[PDB]
């Protein structure tokens, strides 16, 4: 029952900076792996026995410790280093792996493009009315999303959804879709997608009148 | 030396039960320890067992005692895990994972299986064209959208026009609309492009043999 507590839980940093990720257990290990996982595929071995990096990995990586204390470092920060990672022990039973840090790349700031869809005739036609939202490309995930409906704000039917750290650009997207019957639809006439960025202090919208 | 196969994606009942495999493609299979490890969606890994199919020995973490079974065909080198009585709890990615000597560092692991403990029946998507509303997008010329909605088995693949068309897409996670899912993608091109030519979303769901395709049309 070797508990093995990772910190930071999560962190970003600037590429060129130093990095620093540590591991500890609750007792004496006589060695730990690390394991590197980037979303959507299987994890990677990275540094085995503490300081002995694998195959393939760059020397910017490196190990130690002993006892409970080890730790991962990269001398200077690189966009491909973007990951969640692992580290693991063995020298027990059960086998116990690390709660892990998530590693993100910062980036100068960078505002949304919003677009506004309104429902499709199609979908009319069966009786039910979604409105599609695109807030894409901003980079601090940090944003707000309102629907206002002739003025009045509505949460209820509303559907959210993020993508990962697009990897040629570092940036980010998200989407809001908000599904009424088409009566609640045709009952209105404005329909307004409103967010709230830091890239401004004011909110940004985007609206159409049906 | 070194590639793993395991199988394709699981829809189990409650209650019941699966068997999959890894395959062994390009070493001494009985020389060294299977590893099975679990991790559920935007979640940490968990080591259940190992297992030397040499002379069939095997290791089992405490908690996925009556749960897990290991099992492996020395003829055809493959391994074989065995879940029961599957609940909502058994619903993850599995990975097999080969160890060496010594460091004992599992070295290649598998592709990855994803199972999923669920009652709802497997239903076909939805594809509505979202087109543009003049001005309602901003700068980059243009974006289109397609919705794809209410569908149980989360597999579906989106391209547009066939592949030809993949630079300044974005397709979103699938989220769960009460027993099944909804996705979204977009597509920004620039302003000369898109009525003067032609863009396509195209849809196929495995899970129901369907393939939709919406042409974008302006309204």
């Amino acid at each position: 029952q070797i508990v093995l507590t990772q910190s930071p839980a999560i962190m970003s940093a600037f590429p060129g900076e130093k990095v620093t990720i540590t591991c500890s257990a609750t007792s004496s290990v006589n060695y730990m792996h690390w394991f590197q996982q980037k979303p959507g595929t299987s994890p990677k071995l990275w540094i085995y026995s503490s300081s002995n990096l694998a195959s393939g990995v760059p020397a910017r990586f490196s190990g130690s410790g002993s006892g409970t204390s080890y730790s991962l470092t990269i001398s200077r920060m690189e966009a491909e280093d973007a990951a969640t990672y692992y580290c693991q022990q063995r020298s027990s039973y059960p086998i116990t792996f690390g709660s892990g840090t998530k590693l993100e790349i910062k980036r100068a700031d960078a505002a949304p493009t919003v677009s506004i869809f309104p429902p499709s005739s199609e979908q009319l036609t069966s009786g039910g009315a979604s409105v599609v939202c695109f807030l894409n490309n901003f980079y601090p995930k940090d944003i707000n999303v309102k629907w206002k409906i002739d003025g009045s704000e509505r949460q209820n039917g509303v559907l959210n959804s993020w993508t990962d750290q697009d990897s040629k650009d570092s940036t980010y997207s998200m989407s809001s879709t908000l599904t009424l019957t088409k009566d609640e639809y045709e009952r209105h006439n404005s329909y307004t997608c409103e967010a709230t960025h830091k890239t401004s202090t004011s909110p940004i919208v985007k609206s159409f009148n049906r | 030396q070194g590639q793993l196969q395991q199988s394709g994606a699981e829809l189990v009942r409650p209650g019941s039960s699966v068997k999959i495999s890894c395959k062994a493609s390009g070493y001494a299979f009985s020389s060294f320890w299977v590893n099975w490890v679990k991790q559920r969606p935007g979640q940490g890994l968990e080591w259940i067992g190992q297992i030397y199919p040499g002379d069939g020995d095997n290791k089992y973490n405490g908690k996925f005692k009556g749960k897990a079974t290991l099992t492996a065909d020395k003829s055809s080198t493959t391994a074989y895990m065995q879940l029961y009585s599957l609940t909502s709890e058994d619903s993850a990615v599995y990975f097999c994972a080969r160890s060496g000597n010594y460091p004992y560092a599992m070295d290649y692991w598998g592709q990855g299986t994803s199972v999923t403990v669920s009652s709802a029946k497997t239903t076909a998507p939805s594809v509505y064209p979202l087109a543009p509303v003049c001005g309602g997008t901003t700068g980059s010329s243009v974006t289109l959208g397609c919705l794809v909605k209410g569908y149980f088995p989360e597999p579906v693949t989106l391209t547009w026009n066939s592949g030809s068309l993949s630079s300044g897409v974005h397709t979103f996670p699938a989220v769960l609309q009460s027993g099944l899912y909804t996705l979204s993608s977009s597509v920004t091109v620039t302003s000369s492009t898109w009525p003067s030519q032609t863009i396509t979303c195209n849809v196929a769901h495995p899970a129901s043999s369907t393939k939709v395709d919406k042409k974008i049309e302006p309204r």
